[PDB]
C-alpha cells in the first residue's frame, strides 16, 4: 500500500543493490580511459555558460563538474574529492579501484555469500595489505644526493600522465626548485600559479625571483634596485576615517574649508610617516588614493595598491617584510629587502619583477602555452603535483609504483587468502584479484597485451622480486629502482585505505529511499 | 557530573573533519575551532598559553544607541585624530599589561589594531563562534572580559600546549588547544574518507 | 551472532543497559496501545 | 537494520543530498512518509532516541511485529481494549522480570 | 482596553468622571461601587461589578445556556 | 458530579426544542 | 443525548405535530427530569466515611476510566487531586501549567510541587554558572537586561572625545548598576521574559548566580505564585520581601531536553505538570484528557455532590418519568415515554 508522498522510491536490496552498481561501474568505466601513463583525458563542457568546457584529465575535477544522481556514486565522487584534496592524483586510480572492488563484489552477490562476510574478510585483505604496504616503504633521509635523486623520480611519475608529458624533464626541475624554495613550508599559496596565453608550453618557467600582475600608480620609478620595500593594509583611497561615523557640523563653510585642508595634512603627515621608514617600494592590498600616490611620486618614491592578501602573503614569504599598520616604530617593524623591481611585459602585459629577492621562500610559475584549458589543466597538473611533492617533503619515505607494489599487496593477501581458510578467502580472492586490475587497466590504455604480462609480473613477485615492475615506454616488467617509478606510501595508502572504507559503505545499504524533490 | 549523575552533551564537542582514515579520529581534551591566526604572519605555535576571551571587537567603542559626534574645529578633528591611535595603544597597553600571551575575540578586527597585537607576539584568535569559546574558557578555567579595562591577570586562560592545525594538504587549516589540567569540557575530532562515513 | 560457540554473551561481554530495553518496551507497548485504541480515520483529499 | 550483522540504509534528500545510516531514527528522519501512523513511529523512535539513543536499531520492530501479531487475536475478534490491558499486564511482567 | 462604548458605559455605572488627564484622582469625579472582582463563568474570565444603586444603575444581563445562537436570538427577544 | 449529565441534558433539550423549531431554510453564495 | 432525543420523535415527526407541542414536553420532561436529578444526588460531608479528597479522587477514577491513560487512573488521581488541593482558591487552570515533555514512559511523568521549565536559551556562559542552589533566592525581573538594546530612543550629541569616552563607559555603568542592584540583593536565581545581556550572566557565573531571560511570563506567572515572590521592572526598589524564596532549585536533562528545576516551596499554590510521553499525539491528548480532569474535579471541590455513573441514572429517569407518564393524558404521554426511550440509549 501506498506509504510515502508521490515521487518518492524504496528500492530493496537487489534494485537497490544493482543501481548503485550500475552506476559504480560507469563511473569507473567513464573515467579508466583517463590514468594510466598512456591514459587520455577528457572533456567537459557547461550545459549553459557559453560553453564553459574543461578538457581535463583529473577525475576528480571530473568528477567535480560531472551531474550524476546515482547517490552511491556522489558517494565516491565525494570519496575522490577529499582523495583529491589528499594527493590530487590517483583519485584516477583510487575512483577506478574502488570500482573493480564493486564490480567483482557483486560478482560474490551471484555467488549468494553474505556481504557481512565479504566486509569482514576484506577488512582482514585490507589489514594485511597495508601492513604487507608498509613493510616496502623506503626512506631517504639527509642523503640529499638521492633524497634530491629520488624527489625528481617521484615528480616525473605524476607528471608523465598529464598533457605536458613530453616535457617532463622541464616541469621536473620547476616543481623541484620550487618545492625546495619552500624550505619545509607546506603551502602551496607561496607558489603563485601565473597563467597566460601565448608561448609554448616549453616557455612556461619559474622566476628566479617574483612577478606581480598589478599596475604602477603615478609615474613613480618604473624599475627599482636595492629595493627598500612596505606592505600595508592601511586604506588611502578609502580615507581613514572613524568608525562610528561622527558628523561634522559647522557654521561657516570656512570651518569645513580647513578641514577638508586639515584632513590633507592628515593625509600628508600619514604619509610622511610612512617615508620616515626611508623606503623606496611600498605596497597594499588596499586601493590607494593617488594624491597620497603624488606624494609618494614626490618622494619619487615606487608603490603599488590593491594586491590581494594572497600575493601580499606571497611579497612577505619573499621578501621577509611584515605588512604593518600606522607605522609608528619603524625600529619595531622589520621592512622587505630586495636587490632590484623592475617592470617587464609578458605576452601583452607588463609585469612587475621583483629581482635579487631575499627570501627564496615564495615563488611563482610562468606559465606560457597554447590553451586556456591548456592552461588551466597544465595548472591543475602542477597543482597536484605539487601537492604531492609538499606531502613527499613532510613524509619522506617513498614506494615504487607502476603497479608492481599493488601487485605485492595482492600477492601478499594472495598468501593470507590460504590462512583464511572459509568463505572469507574467496573475498580475499576477490580483493586481491580486484587490486591486479589496475596495473591490467594501465597496460590496457597503454595497448599491450595485459594478461600475460600481469600473469608474469604476478609470477616475479610470486617469487619475490618486489623491485620488477612494468614498462610504460615499451611495455614489459622491470626495475622501477632503475626506472625510478616510486610515488608516496601515503598516497597509496589514502589510496588503499579509502577504498576500504568505500567498499565498507557501498556493500552495507540494503535500500534506497528518495525523497519528493522540491 | 558523578554528583548529579549527569552530563550535558553541549560540554561535548563533536568535530569530524574529512580527510586521513578513520583512526586518525580522536577526542582531545580541549578545543579544535575552525580558525587560524587573525594575522597569517602570527607564529604557528605556542608553548604557554597565558590566553584571554573577550567579546568586545578591536575597535573604537561604539555605545550602540543613537549617537554621532559633531566635529566642529581643526583641533576637534585633531584631538579626535589623537584619540583614535591613542586609544588603539590603550587596549594595546591593556593587554600586554595583564602580561597574557594570547588571545581571543568573538568578533573581527581594526587591521591596524590587528598588526599591533601581532607587534608585541600576541597571537589570537577573532570571529570566533559562541559556544567555542565558551568551550574554550571551561577547557582554559578562564573568564569572558566585555572589556580591557576589567580585564586582569586572574580571568585570563590557560592550556598545555596550543597549535593550529594545517590539516588540509591543500585546505585551509584549524586551531586546536592541548589544555593539559583538569577539563569539564573536551572534544572529539573525526577523520575519515567520506562526508557522509 | 558473530558465530562464536558461546551464548554467554556475558562471556561475550554483550550487555546492555536495563533502561535502554525497560523504556524501549514500556515505551512501545505505549505507542501500541494506542495504535490499537483508534478505529476511524477520515482522510482529506490532496 | 538491526543487529551487528544488520545492513543499514541510504536516503536521498529532496534537494538531491544522500546520507547513509544505520540509526533507526535517522532512518525515519529522513524518509518521506504519507501515513498517518507511520508518522507516529518516526516520532516514536525520535522520541525513544534522544531518550536513550541506538535500540531504535530495533524499537520499532518491537512495535510491528506485536502489531503484526496483535492483527491475529482481531483476526479471532478479540476486542483491543481487552487486547490493550493484557498486553499492558504483559509489558509490566516483562520489566519486573527483566 | 476597554472600547469608548465600555468606558462610557462603565463611567456611568460607576457615575464617576474619566479623566483624560492621568494624574488628579478627584474625589468628587472618583468611583464608587457596591463590589467589584472578577469572576469565573463558562471557563471565560469575567470581570465583575456587583453594585446596589439606589439612584438607579444602567444594570447588566447575564445569559446563561449552551447555544450562542439561542443566546442571539434570546437577547432579540429580551 | 451531579452537574455534568443535569447540564447535558438541558442542554440537549433545548437543543431539539431549538432543532425542531426550523420550517426551512435560506441560503446565500 | 441530543439525536437520539431527535431519533425518537423523528417517526412522530413523520406525524404532523406541532414542534411546539414536542418541544413542550421537552421543557416539561427535562425539569421535571432535572430536579428528580437534585432529589438523588449524592453528598457526602453529611455522612462520615469521606474525606474530602477520596470521593474526588473516586470522581476522576471515574471520570479518567475512559480516555486514553486508562490503566493508569490510579496513578494519575493522586497527583491530580493533590494538586488541585494546591489551586485554592482562585481555582483556574490558568495557573496550573502542564508540560507535555516528549519521550518517558508516561508512568515515569512527573508532577512538581512547584514550577519547572520546558524552555530556555543558550546565551555565553549560560552552562558555566552553577545550576544546584540549594537554597536560593529568586528574583523576578521583567525589565530586560542589555546596554539599551530597544530603550527610548535617543540621539546624543557630544564634543570632547573625553565625554564620548566618559558615555559609552556610563552606558554600561547603567548595566552594571542594575547588576550590582541584582548581586547586592543578595538572591541567586533571576528570571526575565526579555532577552538578558550575555555579559551579566557571565558576571552572574563570575559571582556564581543563575539567570535567566526570555522567559514565558505565563511560567513567570506560576513561578511568582509558585514561589510568592513579585515580578519586578524596577531593579532599584527592589527589597528581599518581593524576593522569591524556594525549599531547593536545580535544572535537569529530560528528554534530552534543557529544564529548570525548583519546588518544595510549603505555601505554594500553583504547581505544574511534566508530562512524559513519547508520541506527539499522546501529550496533547493526555493533556485534554489531563484537562477534563482537573476541570471536573475542580467543580466537585466547588459541589459536593455526587452520583453513580454507568447509566444507572438515566435508567432510574427513564423508569421515574415512565410510571410519570402513566399519570398525564394524552398527546404528551407519548412524548414522556419517547424521552424515557431515548433517554436509555447511552
Amino acid at each position: 500500500v501506498n506509504i510515502f508522498k508521490a515521487g518518492a522510491d524504496e528500492e530493496r536490496a537487489e534494485t537497490a543493490r544493482l543501481t548503485s552498481f550500475i552506476g559504480a561501474i560507469a563511473i569507473g568505466d567513464l573515467v579508466k580511459s583517463t590514468l594510466g601513463p598512456k591514459g587520455m583525458d577528457k572533456i567537459l563542457l557547461s550545459s549553459g555558460r557559453d560553453a564553459s568546457l574543461m578538457v581535463t584529465n583529473d577525475g576528480a575535477t571530473i568528477l567535480k563538474n560531472i551531474g550524476v544522481d546515482n547517490p552511491a556514486a556522489k558517494v565516491l565522487v565525494d570519496m575522490s574529492r577529499v582523495q583529491d584534496d589528499e594527493v590530487g592524483d590517483g583519485t584516477t586510480s583510487v575512483t577506478v579501484l574502488a570500482a573493480e572492488l564493486l564490480r567483482e563484489a557483486e560478482s560474490l552477490i551471484a555467488k549468494k555469500i553474505h556481504p557481512q562476510t565479504i566486509i569482514a574478510g576484506w577488512r582482514e585483505a585490507t589489514k594485511a595489505a597495508r601492513e604487507a604496504l608498509l613493510s616496502s616503504a623506503v626512506d631517504h633521509g639527509s642523503d640529499e644526493v638521492k633524497f634530491r635523486q629520488d624527489l625528481m623520480n617521484i615528480a616525473g611519475t605524476t607528471l608523465s600522465s598529464k598533457l605536458l608529458t613530453h616535457h617532463k624533464d622541464h616541469f621536473t626541475k620547476l616543481a623541484v626548485e620550487a618545492v625546495l624554495r619552500l624550505k619545509g613550508s607546506g603551502n602551496l599559496e607561496a607558489i603563485h600559479i601565473i597563467k597566460k596565453l601565448g608561448g609554448s608550453l616549453a616557455d612556461s618557467y619559474l622566476d628566479e625571483g617574483f612577478l606581480l600582475d598589478k599596475k604602477i600608480g603615478v609615474n613613480q620609478p618604473k624599475r627599482i634596485e636595492n629595493a627598500k620595500i612596505l606592505i600595508a593594509n592601511t586604506g588611502m583611497d578609502t580615507d581613514k576615517i572613524k568608525i562610528f561615523g561622527s558628523r561634522v557640523r559647522v557654521d561657516s563653510t570656512a570651518k569645513v574649508a580647513e578641514i577638508e585642508h586639515a584632513e590633507k595634512e592628515k593625509m600628508k603627515e600619514k604619509v610622511e610617516r610612512i617615508l620616515k621608514h626611508g623606503i623606496n617600494c611600498f605596497i597594499n592590498r588596499q586601493l590607494i588614493y593617488n594624491y597620497p600616490e603624488q606624494l609618494f611620486g614626490a618622494a619619487g618614491v615606487m608603490a603599488i595598491e590593491h594586491a590581494d592578501f594572497a600575493g601580499v602573503e606571497r611579497l612577505a614569504l619573499v621578501t621577509g617584510g611584515e605588512i604593518a599598520s600606522t607605522f609608528d616604530h619603524p625600529e619595531l617593524v622589520k621592512l622587505g629587502s630586495c636587490k632590484l623591481i623592475e617592470e617587464v611585459m609578458i605576452g601583452e602585459d607588463k609585469l612587475i619583477h621583483f629581482s635579487g629577492v631575499a627570501l627564496g621562500e615564495a615563488c611563482t610559475i610562468v606559465l606560457r602555452g597554447a590553451t586556456q584549458q591548456i592552461l588551466d589543466e597544465a595548472e591543475r597538473s602542477l597543482h597536484d603535483a605539487l601537492c604531492v611533492l609538499a606531502q613527499t617533503v613532510k613524509d619522506s619515505r617513498t614506494v615504487y609504483g607502476g603497479g608492481c607494489s599493488e601487485m605485492l599487496m595482492a600477492h601478499a593477501v594472495t598468501q593470507l587468502a590460504n590462512r583464511t581458510p572459509g568463505k572469507e578467502a574467496v573475498a580475499m580472492e576477490s580483493y586481491a584479484k580486484a587490486l591486479r586490475m589496475l596495473p591490467t587497466i594501465i597496460a590496457d590504455n597503454a595497448g599491450y597485451d595485459s594478461a600475460d604480462l600481469v600473469a608474469q609480473l604476478r609470477a616475479a613477485h610470486s617469487e619475490g622480486n618486489t623491485t620488477a615492475g612494468l614498462d610504460m615506454r615499451e611495455g614489459t616488467i622491470g626495475d622501477m629502482a632503475i626506472l625510478g617509478i616510486t610515488e608516496s606510501f601515503q598516497v597509496k595508502r589514502q589510496v588503499l585505505l579509502s577504498a576500504a572504507e568505500a567498499a565498507e559503505v557501498i556493500l552495507r545499504v540494503d535500500n534506497i529511499i528518495k525523497a519528493a524533490p522540491r | 557530573d558523578m554528583e548529579r549523575r549527569d552530563v550535558d552533551f553541549e560540554l561535548i564537542k563533536v568535530e569530524g573533519k574529512v580527510g586521513g582514515r578513520l583512526e586518525d579520529t580522536k577526542l582531545i581534551k580541549g578545543v579544535i575551532v575552525d580558525k587560524d591566526f587573525s594575522h597569517p604572519q602570527m607564529p604557528k605555535k605556542v608553548e604557554d598559553a597565558k590566553i584571554a576571551i573577550l567579546t568586545c571587537p578591536f575597535e573604537p567603542p561604539k555605545p550602540k544607541t543613537k549617537h554621532k559626534l559633531d566635529v566642529t574645529s581643526v583641533e576637534d578633528y585633531k584631538a579626535l585624530q589623537k584619540y583614535e591611535k591613542e586609544k588603539f595603544e590603550e587596549m594595546i597597553q591593556q593587554i600586554k599589561e595583564t602580561g597574557a600571551n594570547l588571545a581571543i575575540c568573538q568578533w573581527g578586527f581594526d587591521d591596524e589594531a590587528n598588526h599591533l597585537l601581532l607587534q608585541n607576539n600576541l597571537p589570537a584568535v577573532r570571529w570566533v563562534g559562541g559556544p567555542e569559546i565558551e568551550l574554550i574558557a571551561i577547557a582554559t578555567g578562564g573568564r569572558i572580559v566585555p572589556r580591557f579595562s576589567e580585564l586582569t591577570a586572574e580571568k585570563l586562560g590557560f592550556a598545555g600546549l596550543v597549535q593550529e592545525i594545517s590539516f588540509g594538504t591543500t585546505k585551509d587549516k584549524m586551531l586546536v588547544i592541548e589544555q593539559c589540567k583538569n577539563s569539564r569540557a573536551v572534544t572529539i575530532f573525526i577523520r575519515g574518507g567520506n562526508k557522509m562515513i | 551472532c558473530l558465530h562464536k560457540g558461546t551464548n554467554d554473551m556475558k562471556q561475550q561481554h554483550v550487555i546492555e543497559t536495563l533502561i535502554g530495553k525497560k523504556q524501549q518496551i514500556s515505551l512501545a507497548t505505549q505507542m501500541v496501545r494506542m495504535i490499537l485504541k483508534i478505529d476511524d480515520i477520515r482522510k482529506p483529499g490532496e | 537494520s538491526l543487529g551487528p550483522n544488520g545492513l543499514d540504509k541510504m536516503m536521498v534528500d529532496k534537494d538531491g543530498d544522500v546520507t547513509v545510516t544505520n540509526d533507526g531514527a535517522t532512518i525515519l528522519s529522513m524518509m518521506d512518509v504519507d501515513h498517518q501512523i507511520a508518522k507516529l513511529m518516526v516520532e516514536l523512535s525520535k522520541s525513544q532516541d534522544d531518550e536513550i539513543g541506538d535500540g531504535t536499531t530495533g524499537v520499532v520492530v518491537l512495535a510491528g511485529a506485536l502489531l503484526e501479531e496483535a492483527e491475529q487475536l482481531l483476526d479471532r475478534g478479540i476486542h483491543p481494549i481487552r487486547i490493550a490491558d493484557g498486553y499492558e499486564q504483559a509489558a509490566r511482567v516483562a520489566i519486573e522480570h527483566l | 482596553l476597554n472600547s469608548k462604548w465600555d468606558l462610557r458605559r462603565l463611567c456611568k455605572t460607576v457615575g464617576a468622571t474619566a479623566l483624560p488627564r492621568l494624574t488628579p484622582p478627584v474625589l468628587e469625579e472618583m468611583g464608587h461601587c457596591d463590589s467589584v472582582y472578577l469572576s469565573e463563568v463558562g471557563d471565560t474570565q469575567v470581570v465583575v461589578f456587583k453594585h446596589e444603586k439606589e439612584d438607579g444603575a444602567i444594570s447588566t444581563i447575564v445569559l446563561r445556556g449552551s447555544t450562542d445562537n439561542l443566546m442571539d436570538d434570546i437577547e432579540r427577544a429580551v | 458530579p451531579a452537574m455534568v449529565r443535569i447540564n447535558a441534558l438541558t442542554a440537549a433539550s433545548e437543543a431539539a426544542c431549538l432543532i425542531v423549531s426550523v420550517d426551512e431554510t435560506i441560503k446565500n453564495p | 443525548l441530543a439525536a437520539e432525543f431527535l431519533k425518537q420523535v423523528k417517526p412522530y415527526v413523520e406525524e404532523g405535530l406541532h414542534p411546539q407541542i414536542i418541544i413542550r414536553a421537552f421543557r416539561t420532561a427535562t425539569q421535571l427530569a432535572v430536579n428528580k436529578i437534585k432529589e438523588i444526588a449524592v453528598t457526602v460531608k453529611k455522612a462520615d466515611k469521606v474525606e474530602q479528597r477520596k470521593l474526588l479522587e473516586k470522581c476522576a477514577m471515574t471520570a479518567l476510566s475512559s480516555k486514553l491513560i486508562s490503566q493508569q487512573k490510579a496513578f494519575f488521581a493522586k497527583m491530580v487531586v493533590d494538586a488541585v488541593m494546591m489551586l485554592d482558591d482562585l481555582l483556574q487552570l490558568k495557573m496550573i501549567g502542564i508540560k507535555k515533555v516528549q519521550g518517558g514512559a508516561l508512568e515515569d511523568s512527573q508532577l512538581v510541587a512547584g514550577v519547572a521549565f520546558k524552555k530556555t536559551f543558550s546565551y555565553a556562559g549560560f552552562e558555566m554558572q552553577p545550576k544546584k542552589y540549594h537554597n536560593p533566592k529568586i528574583a523576578l525581573l521583567n525589565v530586560e537586561l542589555e546596554l539599551k538594546a530597544e530603550k527610548d530612543n535617543a540621539e546624543i550629541r557630544v564634543h570632547t572625545v573625553e565625554d564620548y569616552q566618559a558615555i559609552v563607559d556610563a552606558e554600561w555603568n547603567i548595566l552594571y548598576d542594575k547588576l550590582e542592584k541584582i548581586h547586592h540583593s543578595g538572591a541567586k536565581v533571576v528570571l526575565s521574559k526579555l532577552p538578558i545581556g550575555d555579559v551579566a550572566t557571565q558576571y552572574f557565573a563570575d559571582r556564581d548566580m543563575f539567570c535567566a531571560g526570555r522567559v514565558p511570563e505565563e511560567d513567570l506567572k506560576r513561578t511568582m505564585m509558585a514561589c510568592g515572590g513579585s515580578i519586578q521592572t524596577s531593579v532599584n526598589a527592589l527589597s528581599a520581601d518581593v524576593l522569591g524564596r524556594c525549599q531547593v532549585f536545580e535544572e535537569t536533562q529530560i528528554g534530552g531536553e534543557r529544564y529548570n528545576f525548583f519546588t518544595g516551596c510549603p505555601k505554594a499554590k500553583t504547581c505544574t505538570f511534566i508530562l512524559r510521553g513519547g508520541a506527539e499525539q499522546f501529550m496533547e491528548e493526555t493533556e485534554r484528557s489531563l484537562h477534563d480532569a482537573i476541570m471536573i474535579v475542580r467543580r466537585a471541590i466547588k459541589n459536593d455532590s455526587v452520583v453513580a455513573g454507568g447509566g444507572a441514572i438515566e435508567m432510574e429517569l427513564s423508569k421515574y418519568l415512565r410510571d410519570y407518564s402513566r399519570t398525564i393524558p394524552g398527546k404528551q404521554q407519548l412524548l414522556i415515554g419517547a424521552y424515557a426511550k431515548a433517554l436509555e440509549i447511552i
